């Protein structure tokens, strides 16, 4: 009899297109403090408002 | 008793064409609002630096 050899047919293995989408990458944006500066006096005030006759 | 000895060569042409889309959201900030109003004096004097 003659023998089948067996080469295979299966080629390769997914586990390389897996590891295409396994792709992670970056995410998120930045936030929060940006610059901050601030200036003006709306808080208090400072004027003569005594009283007399 | 037999001895098979053999070899291959091969070619693979990838194409591909990925579409995606995503859509971000932050449940404390979903909207922003804005307001169309006017100012009315039905009064009898006027009034000065309205706030």
């Amino acid at each position: 009899v003659k023998k089948e050899a067996a080469e295979k047919l299966l080629e390769k293995v997914p586990s390389d297109v897996l590891e295409m989408y396994k792709a992670i990458g970056g995410k998120i944006y930045i936030v929060d403090g940006d610059i901050t500066k601030h200036i003006s006096l709306e808080a208090l005030s400072e004027d003569k408002k005594k009283i007399k006759d | 008793n037999s001895s098979t000895v053999a070899i291959d060569h091969s070619l693979s042409l990838a194409g591909e064409r990925t579409w995606a889309e995503t859509m971000g959201l932050n449940t404390a900030d979903t909207a922003r609002l804005n307001a169309n109003i006017r100012y009315v004096n039905t009064g009898t004097a006027p009034i000065y630096n309205v706030l």
